[PDB]
């Protein structure tokens, strides 16, 4: 029983961690096989942030600018390229620490750990969503840049965020592992700012799941509703359309529990026009929206506490 | 504001 | 900025996880050295677990009927031994993983990493606290028995927790790496329930603090409080008495921030009398008790957002 | 009800 925010075990990823220093900026890398993969900031100096051509900064570069440590040991760099926001260092060494692992783009409502990581070295691990606006609520301060976001499965590590800065809301914007930016975000110290966000709605239903799986129904009420009626709803409480594919993915908790899809949408809509009555579920007095459906299935028991 | 790079300082 | 439940990094953990099975019953053990550390709750069947003679069950016992499994590797038990609730099985081979390490039993509201873990392998991180009344409100299902919990200053992993059992509220009772629970509860499988719980006063203030420190000023007020004041105050909202030793932990956050620890205390008292209006602390409807005044210096920027 | 030790069944 019970049911918490749960990272994947991190030991695999900080293994990977290193310190990468071009001049006086420093930051984070990943260190897989013979590559160090870093933000492309890490050649700019404070003069540079506003508007650079990394492109003009990068040809001004030599192997041998590009400082990296992996603890104590400093990795010799034999080979550079840029590829979009990341920079891919070439190193003398393979890391012997590799994991099996992939670079994989997730959909906005995934789920993903976070490696807090400064100068090289790992400070904690957190679970976070990719927003529907391509943000993510991280926790992190200067010299967090660099730090990878990641999914588990079967002892293959897929990274799936790097994080390169923080926007004037305190939410935290990154890229891939290619350096493809999650939503519209450059990176360059100029205006910019976090579209609306919205909840998301299949991740709420997956939470209520959960809680039933763990012995709580006092939310349930005996109505149902069709999928167009929650979604008029669900619209005006700023909430993700739910589609017919949230509809089939919550298939398995639906079977567990014995509560059909649009039974947990007519308990939801209430909640939303009701509140929660001073009432909590799984310890939250809001609706939580960063549980994904295989997040649920993940954690929870495959016995429903009946 | 600006957004901000949050690389460190050496 | 941002502010989240952060776990320490595991992978100094993962490394010493292993499974103990004993005929039919497994569980994890702590691989440190070539010391296995166990529930001694390996040694029973079925039939014995509602009141067990431990020491009677053990006699019965040889070094052969204890399989450790590390990985693939099977570790040979060379001497068996048990102290309180946890058995101590001899291996032939040293952990070559083994990190610095100690064993801490820690007070009450304090808080520590979880490593979830089944057959031996890691499944998850996630952050607790010692609740007032010595249980914690884990996530764990069968098979989790001999999960560890830890934190870690400066590459010394302090493991301060051992997974045992549930108790029929949902939430969990384990022992210090020495075997003695926290809490007055024992390793059968009786009727047992945790004793009335409180709320953690100087971790909602350090939470507060941390909100400050975060750019968020709405909740405080012109007003400060006596300790004493305070304290009859939290004892109706079922709130810790809250100390002078509380006060001077809380030190270094008021300096940070420019608040008296008595005017927080007073910016609580109107919380816990208004409630918080439909706003929200740090993403929170609810006042959160799981973060030490040193979990929000650990995370928090040391420059407040002014 | 009664606690249950978490062992697990192999």
């Amino acid at each position: 029983s019970g049911f918490r925010k749960m990272a994947f075990p991190s030991g695999k990823v900080e293994g990977c961690m290193v310190q990468v220093t071009c001049g006086t900026t420093t930051l984070n890398g990943l260190w897989l096989d013979d590559v160090v993969y870093c933000p492309r900031a890490v050649i700019c100096t404070s003069e540079d942030m506003l508007n650079p051509n990394y492109e003009d900064l990068l040809i001004r570069k030599s192997n041998h600018n590009f400082l990296v440590q992996a603890g104590n040991v400093q990795l010799r760099v034999i080979g550079h390229s840029m590829q979009n926001c990341v920079l891919k260092l070439k190193v003398d060494t393979a890391n012997p620490k590799t994991p099996k692992y992939k670079f994989v783009r997730i959909q906005p409502g995934q789920t993903f750990s976070v490696l807090a990581c400064y100068n090289g070295s790992p400070s904690g691990v957190y679970q976070c969503a990719m927003r529907p606006n391509f943000t993510i609520k991280g926790s992190f301060l200067n010299g967090s840049c660099g730090s990878v976001g990641f999914n588990i499965d079967y002892d293959c590590v897929s990274f799936c965020y790097m994080h390169h800065m923080e926007l004037p809301t305190g939410v935290h914007a990154g890229t891939d592992l290619e350096g493809n930016f999650y939503g519209p975000f450059v990176d360059r110290q100029t205006a910019q700012a976090a579209g609306t966000d919205t909840t998301i709605t299949v991740n709420v239903l997956a939470w209520l799941y959960a809680a039933v799986i763990n012995g709580d129904r006092w939310f349930l009420n005996r109505f149902t509703t069709t999928l167009n009626d929650f979604n008029l709803v669900a619209m005006k409480y700023n909430y993700e359309p739910l589609t017919q594919d949230h509809v089939d993915i919550l298939g398995p908790l639906s079977a567990q529990t014995g509560i059909a899809v649009l039974d947990m949408c007519a308990s939801l809509k209430e909640l939303l026009q009701n509140g929660m009555n001073g009432r909590t579920i799984l310890g939250s007095a809001l609706l939580e929206d960063e549980f994904t459906p295989f997040d649920v299935v993940r954690q929870c028991s495959g016995v429903t506490f009946q | 504001t600006s957004a901000v790079l949050q690389s460190g300082f050496r």
